[PDB]
């Protein structure tokens, strides 16, 4: 619900820091190709540093390892490792007594 | 059998072939599903999406996913129980027969009895909504101790009833007069052919080769939409 | 209806008295139920169909394997025929020709396949030339073809991050005179598989 | 530890030990007593809907049949499935079972 | 509200019998009906879990019938959350496959794209809504369902009486062989072909 | 309601839920006037049997058998390069409709019925 | 005069007489089982018609 | 009545082989 009641927030501020890794990474790719930017169209430029698919990408990619991240301790797991947890706790009290 | 068809070969949809007619020529045509009923019990995307973030704003339940998936025990289900409740049991409630009579109507009404699941409505111990309140069942035999009467289950049969009607449910001017009209419309076999399934024919044809045909389509259907648009854009740039 | 099951002889009388008509295929009653059979041109002609049709017909009346001479039909056009020729003969009726119930099977024995054929071929035993195996691979080399959609989809979305075939990448949207790039690795993907295989 | 970079490879380490070419060497197939020849299956549109095994049951007795205990047992219904069995046929299944014969 | 020659208000009856049921020229409107779907899908899988660690820890004291009992679900499908609970565990932990690689049929994909569709509409259900031992209840189930296959008829022709009629001659369980094993070992099965017509049993 | 009845005393006479333990009652005997009853609640006791008392326990011989032999084995990565297949799904290749019913039948079922009675695969052996 | 709005046609059809009224003919549907070509003669030669025959239930 | 080009088969390009991602148990 907290996730849900955040939703917009959380996808914005991914969108950001996406942003700026794809213009880092795009920044990359295009010196090691070897395409000086000087000779590229400032609205040319511009798309070719943020392309609207890598940008998309990366953030929906960011917002779901965040969602991931935050519910992670109900995977197919953490049930599992709680009611162990408990259920060893009460058998070695019971073991004792 | 093996081979081809030898004789009629008939669209298994229903619809009649010719020069204006959904098909050119004779033919089974069994992967054309869209002259066929398929419900769409799933959402539906858009090729574009034109906000700034990607919230999937796009997705949206089809039409025929409210009746694909119901949710029972709606307000108005309850309603519905409650009024039919009281006319089924009707006949029970204005018996004036006899014990005897009374149980029996009731059993034939909502079976039960030992190892059974029943509503408990006749029983002693239930409560019921009477017009006029009476004992629940002189002064010298009654239960002297509290026990409130315990409440009554649903009738599972009529319950059930109620809730699958919602899936029967169904949903000045030009004064221009038709002469060339039909007085009894019509009945063609696709109408019967789209949605009754049973009464289609089942393929002889290799699942190997239908998934071939498939992937055949798929690369192959752009391509004549491309020629037949390539023809007419042609046309176009000549005239100009 | 059990009228005809009366008396005591019923068993040997009604079991007589049953339909008489032609056998289904008594037409080629000469092929002694056998598939097919060899001959010997005796005659080789042509004759007049029945009216209204008009027209030759080329036919042959032809000595079988048993010693007797029926006439058969030679399907196709153009035969090399003659009298003293050995040719292989089924069953099949050649309505227009009167009392013609044979026909000679093509490219078997004497009777040579018809020329210039390319449809129902395995009717008149003609093979599938190499001319026609080649084609049938170099038929399907795909063709690349735009309708401008292609062209607006591209620069409004591709262009942006393209690839060429040798990795170069794009740095402008598609010129006036520039096609649609193809894609590497789903354009003319069945015959680039077929030709890769081969070597 | 074993790598398999081809199929040659995998088809080595599966394959069988030999046997000799006079003894019976391949299994015999499983024959169903309901779909001895066909195998029906489906080929027609849906292709996944839920097919659900229906066996009758019917009327096995024609006679009143006292109750076991306090269970009717008596038969109510022709639609009973022998696949899917109700409590009191179970209740039946299990008093035979128990009959001193 | 039409005529009726005998009072008879039940349920069970010729025009009730599948009600709701088209009987004319609507048999052949294109309705959407809800689609079904296994309760061991619909059930939310950190019951499942629950589930298969209580049994996986004691199927004693967590036996198939009690935890089913508790759940109210069915033993079979206890059985099969369990079953697909223990796979797709061994194949997480081994890192063998991710829910998304393993290999399955067309028909469980659709079920599982089934399942989706209705947890993303209505929620997984937080309890279960079976029955553990389902009851005799006149319903319609198929055409098989409709019809005395012994006796080869739909209609049961009697005459009206106020006295006893004789009674109808009940059938006799067929008599059919079996197969009973007897020794199994790593090597060799042996089981007992038993035709229960043979009288001399020794 | 016997496999209620007698897992209850079971779980009750084993003190399962106490943290301290209080063993009081040591004796339960269920009567019944009833041979049915009396003797559905001794399959019930005997099922209880099965499940709780390692004695009787039971196990299908394949797995018996397979789990005595029981082996670690070491699997490694170059050992599942053909576990996995290049398709994301499994269908059927071909239909199952026979082209000849009589041809198909003499030659694929009819030499392998010896008996011509129709007999289900066994129950698994308890062991 | 004497006709009926049909919603999904959006347009107006004709009464005809013989027809009874009181039948609701929205929930009848017909078939056409047969149509054939007769002939007549007359003075100057030969004259065609048609027949048919049509199921309504 | 221009239908292509096919002048560039494309065919010097290899065409990647599927991987074998699939697990079948």
């Amino acid at each position: 619900a907290q996730w849900e009641a955040k939703r917009g927030e959380i996808l914005q501020y991914a969108a950001v820091v996406a942003a700026r890794e794809v213009r880092e990474k795009r920044k990359k790719e295009i010196q090691e190709a070897g395409i000086d930017l000087a000779s590229v169209q400032p609205e040319h430029r511009e798309q070719m540093l943020l392309p609207r698919s890598l940008y998309r990408k990366e953030t929906r990619r960011l917002f779901f390892e965040w969602r991931r991240s935050y519910l992670a301790p109900w995977r197919p797991g953490g049930l599992q490792k709680l009611m162990k947890a408990v259920v060893t706790m009460r058998m070695l009290q019971r073991e004792t007594r | 059998p093996r081979g081809s068809h030898r004789g009629g070969v008939f669209p298994v949809s229903g619809l009649t072939w010719g020069m204006n007619r959904p098909y050119l020529k004779r033919g089974l045509y069994q992967h054309r599903r869209d002259h066929i009923f398929t419900p769409r019990w799933g959402t539906r995307t858009a090729n574009f999406n034109p906000s700034a973030l990607p919230d999937g704003s796009t997705r949206r339940w089809e039409n025929d996913a409210f009746k694909a998936w119901p949710l029972y025990g709606l307000p108005h289900h309850v309603k519905l129980y409650a009024v039919n409740e009281a006319r089924y049991l009707v006949p029970a409630a204005r018996c004036t027969a006899g014990p005897e009579i009374t149980q029996y109507i009731l059993n034939q009404l909502d079976p039960g009895g030992a190892g059974r699941n029943c509503s408990g409505i006749g029983r002693p111990d239930v409560r019921l909504p009477l017009a006029k309140p009476a004992a629940p069942s002189s002064p010298d035999v009654f239960d002297p101790f509290g026990t409130p009467l315990s409440e009554r289950s649903r009738i599972k049969r009529l319950y059930n009833l109620v809730c699958e009607a919602d899936s029967w449910r169904v949903k000045n001017a030009f004064p221009f007069v038709d002469e060339k009209a039909a007085l009894v419309r019509d009945l063609p076999l696709a109408e019967i052919l789209y949605c009754r399934h049973t009464h289609r024919l089942q393929s002889r044809r290799h699942p190997f080769w239908i998934d071939m045909g498939y992937k055949k389509r798929i690369v192959r259907i752009p391509y004549l939409y491309r020629r037949r648009v390539a023809k007419e854009e042609a046309q176009e740039r000549e005239f100009g | 209806s059990t009228r005809s099951i009366s008396g005591r002889l019923f068993y040997k009388r009604r079991p007589l008295q049953v339909p008489k008509l032609k056998p289904p295929n008594i037409r080629s009653k000469w092929l002694e139920g056998a598939p097919q059979k060899k001959g010997i041109c005796v005659k080789v002609r042509v004759q007049t169909p029945r009216k209204p049709n008009s027209g030759l017909r080329k036919v042959a009346r032809v000595r079988l394997s048993t010693g007797r001479t029926v006439l058969v039909y030679i399907p196709g056009i153009g035969h090399n025929l003659n009298v003293h020729s050995v040719v292989l003969v089924r069953g099949g009726r050649c309505k227009d020709v009167p009392g013609c119930n044979y026909k000679a099977v093509r490219g078997v024995a004497d009777l040579l396949p018809v020329k210039n054929r390319e449809r129902k071929r395995s009717k008149y035993g003609v093979k599938l030339s190499s001319e026609k195996k080649e084609w049938r691979l170099q038929r399907w080399n795909n063709k690349h073809l735009t309708i401008e959609k292609d062209r607006e989809l591209f620069n409004q979305f591709r262009w942006m991050t393209w690839r060429n075939e040798e990795g170069e990448m794009r740095t402008s949207p598609l010129a006036d005179d520039e096609e649609v790039p193809r894609h590497t690795q789903l354009f003319n993907r069945w015959y680039r598989l077929k030709m890769q295989r081969e070597g | 530890s074993v790598s398999f970079k081809n199929r040659a490879e995998w088809r080595a380490f599966m394959r069988l030990p030999p046997k000799s070419r006079v003894e019976p060497r391949r299994p015999i197939p499983r024959i169903f007593p309901w779909r001895m020849a066909h195998n029906p299956l489906p080929r027609r549109y849906p292709l996944y809907k839920h097919r659900t095994l229906f066996l009758p049951l019917s009327l096995p007795s024609y006679s009143p049949q006292p109750a076991i205990s306090g269970v009717a047992v008596a038969p109510l219904t022709i639609t009973t499935n022998a696949a899917q069995l109700p409590r009191t046929a179970l209740l039946q299944s299990a008093v035979r079972q128990l009959r001193p014969l | 509200v039409d005529f009726s020659q005998n009072r008879f208000p039940v349920l069970n009856t010729a025009e009730n019998f599948r009600y709701w049921k088209d009987r004319g020229l609507d048999r052949l409107l294109p309705r959407v009906f809800p689609l079904k779907l296994p309760a061991h899908r619909r059930v939310d899988p950190l019951l499942r879990e629950y589930i298969f660690f209580l049994h996986s820890m004691d199927p004693a004291r967590f036996s198939i019938r009690k935890l089913g009992e508790r759940y109210g679900l069915k033993e079979r499908t206890v059985e099969l959350i369990c079953r697909e609970f223990s796979v797709a565990e061994f194949l997480r932990r081994t890192e063998l496959a991710t829910p998304y690689t393993r290999r399955v049929s067309r028909e469980k994909a659709v079920l599982r794209m089934k399942e989706a569709l209705f947890s993303l509409k209505l929620g997984y259900d937080q309890l279960g809504d079976e029955d553990l031992d389902e009851q005799e209840e006149h319903e319609f189930r198929g055409f098989r369902s409709t019809q005395d296959w012994i006796q080869r008829q739909n209609i049961e022709v009697e005459m009206m009486s106020a006295f006893p009629l004789p009674a109808k001659r009940n059938p006799l369980p067929k008599r059919v062989d079996v197969d009973v094993t007897v020794h199994n070992t790593s090597k060799l099965k042996v089981m007992n072909w038993i035709d229960p017509n043979d009288k001399v049993v020794f | 309601a016997a496999e209620i009845l007698v897992e209850s005393a079971v779980e009750q006479l084993l003190q399962v839920d106490a943290v301290d333990p209080n063993y009081m009652l040591r004796k339960i005997t269920f009567v019944d006037r009833d041979a049915t009853n009396a003797a559905l609640l001794a399959e019930a006791a005997q099922a209880a049997k099965r499940a709780w008392l390692p004695e009787h326990q039971v196990v299908p011989a394949p797995v018996y058998w397979s789990q005595k032999q029981r082996r670690l084995l070491d699997v490694t990565d170059g050992m599942l390069m053909f576990c996995r297949k290049h398709t994301r799904l499994s269908f059927k290749k071909h239909h199952g409709v026979i082209r000849r019913q009589k041809t198909h039948y003499f030659s694929n079922v009819r030499p392998f019925l010896w008996r011509s009675s129709r007999v289900l695969e066994p129950p698994p052996l308890l062991l | 005069a004497q006709t009926v709005y049909d919603a999904e046609k959006g347009m107006f059809v004709r009464e005809r007489e013989g027809v009874d009224p009181l039948i609701k003919l929205h929930e009848l549907r017909q078939t056409l089982l047969s149509v054939s070509r007769m002939m007549s003669m007359n003075k100057q030669g030969r004259v065609y018609y048609f027949r048919a025959i049509v199921a309504v239930g | 009545l221009v239908l292509g080009s096919n002048a560039k088969s494309l065919v010097d390009i290899p065409v990647r082989p599927k991987p074998r991602r699939f697990f079948d148990l």
